[PDB]
C-alpha cells in the first residue's frame, strides 16, 4: 500500500455550560429498520461510524426517506438539537464571488471531490456527542448504537471543516500553479486556465497526483457538467457573464407576495440590465405584509412595469474584468429618487450595471442622493475589483465646487468628470451669505395654540408692507413655515428675511429641492423663482424690534 | 516571557467584526507584512474552530513610504478586562502639556517580544480578505503582544520602566507618558538638543531590542503654544440692523456658558422694523450693557472641572475656507478646551482628508492633556465617513465616533 498523510481534525468543543444532545429515537417501521442496519453495516465497514457501549448517555434521531420513485430508503440524521449545542465556527462561504470580479478563462474544469467528503475526521472528544441509535426489531433487543468517526452530513461544523480542510490541501498546489485557478463548490472543485488544452489537462492530472497524497479519489469518467455553468442565479461562461433567465409572468391581478416576487426578480435583473426601474412598484408593498392582499396596480406601476417587459425582451450579457485596465462607472438620474450605473472598461463592454434609490427621509436634494450613490459604487467596486473606479456624472464641475464648499457638511466624491447627458444635476438655489441692500426685510413669524390647532403666519417689512393670515389645524412648526412662505411670495426679485425658526433653518441649511411637505415644496418653489434670498436669524422673545411687533400679531 | 493571565469581562464573548472592503494595494500589503510576521513567529495560522474577527487595514506612517498594518481592536478593547492588577493605573502626567516640545514614538514593536497569554490569543483573530471574495481570506492570530491592544501597553509596562530607567534618572526633568503603541516624551530644552535627547532615548530600545521599522521617525509637538479660543464681540463705529441681530444672537448663546450675560438694552435696540442694513445708533445703556458683557466675557468660565470617570466628547464644525473649529467637554456648556484648525495640509479640494486630519490633532491633544480619546460628533454622512477615512488615517489608535445630520446652528457663534 501508498502510505497516505492524515487530514488534520479540527478540534471542535460544545457551547460553553452545555451538555450534549439526549433526544429520544422516533419508532420506524421494520421495512425503515433493516435499511437503515444495512447502510450502517456499510458505512462501518468503510469506517465512517463505529458501533459502542451502552454508557454513552447522548443520542440524536435517525431516520428512513423514501427517495421518491424508487425502493431505495436512505438515511438521514436529524442533529438539530446537536447543532443548536455546537460551538460557532469560522464561515468563509459568507462572501461569493461576483461575476464582474472574475476573469475570462479558456478552459474550466470540473473535479468531483465527494468522496472526500466522508474521509474528514472528527475530533476523537466530539465524536461521543453524535451517537445515534437504529431501533430493533420489535423493540425486543437494545437498539444498535453508533457514533460517527467523521464529519456527518448536516451537523453543524462540517461545512465549515471540509471547506478548511480541502483549502489547506490546495494551498501548495495553488501557490506553485499560480497559472491557474481553483474555487471549491459543493462536492466539486472547478480549475480554470488561460492554458493551451494540452497544458491545462497536465495541470489537471497534475492535481489529481496531489489529491492522492491524501487518499481521495477523482472519478476518471470526466464531471457531467462543463461551461456553460449554472451557478448561484447565474450563468457563467467563460468569455462572458449573465443572469438566469428573468421571466416576468402575465398577470391581471397582484398580489401583496407576487409584487414582493417581482420585485426580487428586477433586483436581481437590474445588475446586468441597464435601467431596471422599482421605485412604483416598491410603493405598493408600503407598510402591508398580509401575503396574500391584492393591491391594485397604480398607472405609474404599470408605466414602469411596461418599462422592464421590454428591457428584459432579449438577454444582455457581460464580460469579465481586465485587471491591466481601468474601470469606468457611469451614473445617470432616473426620477423618483431613482438612479443607475453601468461600469465598463471599454466602451459599449459593461462588466456590470445597478441601481441606487433615494433613502427614507422627510427632505432631500439631486446631489446629495448622488453622492450616495457615488459612495455605494465605491464600496461595491472596492469589493469586487479592490479599487475605485473613475467617475462620468451628470453633474457640471462649477456645481459641484459650489456645492461642497459651501454645504455645512464635509462632502467628497473621488476623481470624476462630467457627462453631458440629460438630465442634469444642478443646483436649484443658492442663498446669500451677505444682506442684501436695496432689497425689503420682511419680518417673519407664526405661532398656534397647541390645544386650538388655530393659528396666525405673517410678516412686517420696512416699507409698511404686512400681512397675517389666521390658520386652522396648524402647529407652531407649520406656522413659522407658513410665515416664511408668505414673505417669498410677497416679495420681489430680491429680499431679506428675519425668522426666529430653529426648525426652518435647520429645514432650509440642509438644501432640500424635495420634500414630503408640501409646504417646504411651496417654499423651494418659491425660492427658485427668486434672484437673491438672504434668511438671517434671531431668538425669539427678546424684544428684537420688527420680530417683536409680528409676534405680537400672530400669537395674539 | 511568562504570559499574564489576560479574561475579558464577565458575560462577554469575544469581538465578531466584520472585515471591511480592502483595495488591491492594501491586501497584498498585508500579505507581505503577515507572511513576515508568521516566519518571526509572532502570528499563526488558524483554523475554523475560531469563529472571532477583528478588521485589519494598512497606512502610511506620516512621512514614510513603508506599509504599517492596523488592527482595529475598538471592539476587543471594550470588551478586555480593566488591568489594575499591579497599578489601578498610570496617574496622567499634568506636567506632559506644559513642555515646550513633545515628541512621539511608535514604540509598538517592543511589544512583540512579550508572548501572549496562550488562551487568550483566539480573541486576535483577524482575516485578510482576498478580491472578490475568490479565495478564502487568510486567517491569523497573535502570538504575542499586538500593536493597538489596550493590554499590550499595560502587560508591558513593567518591562518598559525598566528599559527606561537609566534615561529617566540622567535626564530627571523630562516627562514619558505611554499611550498604546505611541510613547510621549516632552522636555524643555532648545529643539536641537531636543532631537538629540530623543535619538539617545532610541538607543535604549534599539540595546535593549538586541529591528524596530518605524521607531525612528518623530512627530514634534509644542503644547506650551496650543491655542485655545475665548468668546470675543466685534468692535465696531457703525452697527447695521443685521450686526446687532448677529451680535444679539451670539450674546443669547453665549448666555447659557456665561450667566450674567445681558441683552435686553441691546434687544431694544431692534424696536422697529428697519431694513437689514440701515445703521443704528448705539445707545448709552446698549454700549454700557455691551461693555458689561466683553468685561464678563474675559473671565473662566465658572464651574468647569474634568472628571476621569466620564467620557470625553468632541465636536468639529466645517467654517469654510479650509478651517475648522472643535470644543471638547464632558457637560453641554463646560467647554475644557476649544480650538480652530486652517493648517489642514495636502487637502484644499478634499473635505474629507481635511475632516481626518482634524480628528487626529484633537485625538492626539487629548491623549496629551487627560490621557485618553474624546468620543466624536463628526458634521459628515456617515456613508461617506467610512468609505473614505482609512484613506487617511495616520496615527495607530482609533477613536470612536458618531455622525451629525442636523446643522448646528453654534456654528455661526464659534466662527
Ligand atoms: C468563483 C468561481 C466559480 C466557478 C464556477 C462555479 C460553478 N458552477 C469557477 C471558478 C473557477 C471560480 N473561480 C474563478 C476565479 C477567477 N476567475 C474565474 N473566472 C471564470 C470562471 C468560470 C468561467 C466559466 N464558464 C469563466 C471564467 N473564476
Ligand atoms: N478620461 C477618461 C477616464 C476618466 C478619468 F481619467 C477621470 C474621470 C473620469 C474618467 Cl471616465
Ligand atoms: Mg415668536
Amino acid at each position: 500500500m501508498v502510505p497516505i498523510s492524515p487530514i488534520e481534525t479540527v478540534p471542535v468543543k460544545l457551547k460553553p455550560g452545555m451538555d450534549g444532545p439526549k433526544v429520544k429515537q422516533w419508532p420506524l417501521t421494520e421495512e425503515k429498520i433493516k435499511a437503515l442496519v444495512e447502510i450502517c453495516t456499510e458505512m462501518e465497514k468503510e469506517g465512517k461510524i463505529s458501533k459502542i457501549g451502552p454508557e454513552n448517555p447522548y443520542n440524536t434521531p435517525v431516520f428512513a426517506i423514501k427517495k421518491k420513485d424508487s425502493t431505495k430508503w436512505r438515511k438521514l440524521v436529524d442533529f438539530r438539537e446537536l447543532n443548536k449545542r455546537t460551538q460557532d465556527f469560522w464561515e468563509v462561504q459568507l462572501g461569493i464571488p461576483h461575476p464582474a470580479g472574475l476573469k475570462k478563462k479558456k478552459s474550466v474544469t470540473v473535479l468531483d471531490v465527494g468522496d472526500a467528503y466522508f474521509s474528514v475526521p472528527l475530533d476523537e472528544d466530539f465524536r461521543k456527542y453524535t451517537a445515534f441509535t437504529i431501533p430493533s426489531i420489535n423493540n425486543e433487543t437494545p437498539g444498535i448504537r453508533y457514533q460517527y468517526n467523521v464529519l456527518p452530513q448536516g451537523w453543524k461544523g462540517s461545512p465549515a471543516i471540509f471547506q478548511s480542510s480541502m483549502t489547506k490541501i490546495l494551498e501548495p498546489f495553488a501557490a506553485q500553479n499560480p497559472d491557474i485557478v481553483i474555487y471549491q463548490y459543493m462536492d466539486d472543485l472547478y480549475v480554470g486556465s488561460d492554458l493551451e488544452i494540452g497544458q491545462h489537462r497536465t495541470k489537471i492530472e497534475e492535481l489529481r497526483q496531489h489529491l492522492l497524497r491524501w487518499g481521495l479519489t477523482t472519478p476518471d469518467k470526466k464531471h457531467q457538467k462543463e461551461p456553460p455553468f449554472l451557478w448561484m442565479g447565474y450563468e457563467l461562461h467563460p468569455d462572458k457573464w449573465t443572469v438566469q433567465p428573468i421571466v416576468l409572468p402575465e398577470k391581471d391581478s397582484w398580489t401583496v407576495n407576487d409584487i414582493q416576487k417581482l420585485v426580487g426578480k428586477l433586483n436581481w435583473a437590474s445588475q446586468i440590465y441597464p435601467g431596471i426601474k422599482v421605485r412604483q412598484l416598491s410603493k405598493l408593498l408600503r407598510g402591508t405584509k398580509a401575503l396574500t392582499e391584492v393591491i391594485p396596480l397604480t398607472e405609474e406601476a404599470e408605466l414602469e412595469l411596461a418599462e422592464n417587459r421590454e428591457i428584459l425582451k432579449e438577454p444582455v450579457h457581460g464580460v469579465y474584468y481586465d485587471p491591466s485596465k481601468d474601470l469606468i462607472a457611469e451614473i445617470q438620474k432616473q426620477g423618483q429618487g431613482q438612479w443607475t450605473y453601468q461600469i465598463y472598461q471599454e466602451p459599449f463592454k459593461n462588466l456590470k450595471t445597478g441601481k441606487y434609490a433615494r433613502m427614507r427621509g422627510a427632505h432631500t436634494n439631486d446631489v446629495k442622493q448622488l453622492t450616495e450613490a457615488v459612495q455605494k459604487i465605491t464600496t461595491e467596486s472596492i469589493v469586487i475589483w479592490g479599487k475605485t473606479p473613475k467617475f462620468k456624472l451628470p453633474i457640471q464641475k462649477e456645481t459641484w465646487e459650489t456645492w461642497w464648499t459651501e454645504y455645512w457638511q464635509a462632502t467628497w466624491i473621488p476623481e470624476w468628470e462630467f457627462v453631458n447627458t440629460p438630465p442634469l444635476v444642478k443646483l436649484w438655489y443658492q442663498l446669500e451669505k451677505e444682506p442684501i441692500v436695496g432689497a425689503e426685510t420682511f419680518y417673519v413669524d407664526g405661532a398656534a395654540n397647541r390645544e386650538t390647532k388655530l393659528g396666525k403666519a405673517g410678516y412686517v417689512t420696512n416699507k409698511g408692507r404686512q400681512k397675517v393670515v389666521p390658520l386652522t389645524n396648524t402647529t407652531n412648526q407649520k406656522t413659522e413655515l407658513q410665515a416664511i412662505y408668505l414673505a417669498l411670495q410677497d416679495s420681489g426679485l430680491e429680499v431679506n428675511i428675519v425668522t426666529d425658526s430653529q426648525y426652518a433653518l435647520g429645514i432650509i441649511q440642509a438644501q432640500p429641492d424635495k420634500s414630503e411637505s408640501e409646504l417646504v415644496n411651496q417654499i423651494i418653489e418659491q425660492l427658485i423663482k427668486k434672484e437673491k434670498v438672504y434668511l438671517a436669524w434671531v431668538p425669539a422673545h427678546k424684544g428684537i424690534g420688527g420680530n417683536e411687533q409680528v409676534d405680537k400679531l400672530v400669537s395674539a | 516571557i511568562e504570559t499574564v493571565p489576560v479574561k475579558l469581562k464577565p458575560g462577554m464573548d469575544g469581538p465578531k467584526v466584520k472585515q471591511w472592503p480592502l483595495t488591491e494595494e492594501k491586501i497584498k500589503a498585508l500579505v507581505e507584512i503577515c507572511t513576515e510576521m508568521e516566519k518571526e513567529g509572532k502570528i499563526s495560522k488558524i483554523g475554523p474552530e475560531n469563529p472571532y474577527n477583528t478588521p485589519v487595514f494598512a497606512i502610511k506612517k506620516k512621512d514614510s513610504t513603508k506599509w504599517r498594518k492596523l488592527v482595529d481592536f475598538r471592539e476587543l478593547n471594550k470588551r478586555t478586562q480593566d488591568f489594575w492588577e499591579v497599578q489601578l493605573g498610570i496617574p496622567h502626567p499634568a506636567g506632559l502639556k506644559k513642555k515646550k516640545s513633545v515628541t512621539v514614538l511608535d514604540v509598538g514593536d517592543a511589544y512583540f517580544s512579550v508572548p501572549l497569554d496562550e488562551d487568550f490569543r483566539k480573541y486576535t483573530a483577524f482575516t485578510i480578505p482576498s478580491i472578490n471574495n475568490e479565495t478564502p481570506g487568510i486567517r491569523y492570530q497573535y502570538n504575542v503582544l499586538p500593536q493597538g491592544w489596550k493590554g499590550s501597553p499595560a502587560i508591558f509596562q513593567s518591562s518598559m520602566t525598566k528599559i527606561l530607567e537609566p534615561f529617566k534618572k540622567q535626564n530627571p526633568d523630562i516627562v514619558i507618558y505611554q499611550y498604546m503603541d505611541d510613547l510621549y516624551v516632552g522636555s524643555d530644552l532648545e529643539i536641537g538638543q531636543h532631537r538629540t535627547k530623543i535619538e539617545e532615548l532610541r538607543q535604549h530600545l534599539l540595546r535593549w531590542g538586541l529591528e524596530p521599522p518605524f521607531l525612528w521617525m518623530g512627530y514634534e509637538l509644542h503644547p506650551d503654544k496650543w491655542t485655545v479660543q475665548p468668546i470675543v464681540l466685534p468692535e465696531k463705529d457703525s452697527w447695521t440692523v443685521n450686526d446687532i441681530q448677529k451680535l444679539v444672537g451670539k450674546l443669547n448663546w453665549a448666555s447659557q456658558i456665561y450667566p450674567g450675560i445681558k441683552v435686553r438694552q441691546l434687544s431694544k435696540l431692534l424696536r422697529g422694523t428697519k431694513a437689514l442694513t440701515e445703521v443704528i445708533p448705539l445707545t448709552e445703556e446698549a454700549e454700557l450693557e455691551l461693555a458689561e458683557n466683553r468685561e464678563i466675557l474675559k473671565e473662566p468660565v465658572h464651574g468647569v472641572y474634568y472628571d476621569p470617570s466620564k467620557d470625553l466628547i468632541a465636536e468639529i464644525q466645517k467654517q469654510g475656507q479650509g478651517q475648522w473649529t472643535y470644543q471638547i467637554y464632558q457637560e453641554p456648556f463646560k467647554n475644557l478646551k476649544t480650538g480652530k484648525y486652517a493648517r489642514m495640509r495636502g487637502a484644499h479640494t478634499n473635505d474629507v482628508k481635511q475632516l481626518t486630519e482634524a480628528v487626529q490633532k484633537i485625538t492626539t491633544e487629548s491623549i496629551v492633556i487627560w490621557g485618553k480619546t474624546p468620543k466624536f460628533k463628526l458634521p459628515i454622512q456617515k456613508e461617506t465617513w467610512e468609505t473614505w477615512w482609512t484613506e487617511y488615517w495616520q496615527a495607530t489608535w482609533i477613536p470612536e465616533w458618531e455622525f451629525v445630520n442636523t446643522p448646528p446652528l453654534v456654528k455661526l457663534w464659534y466662527q
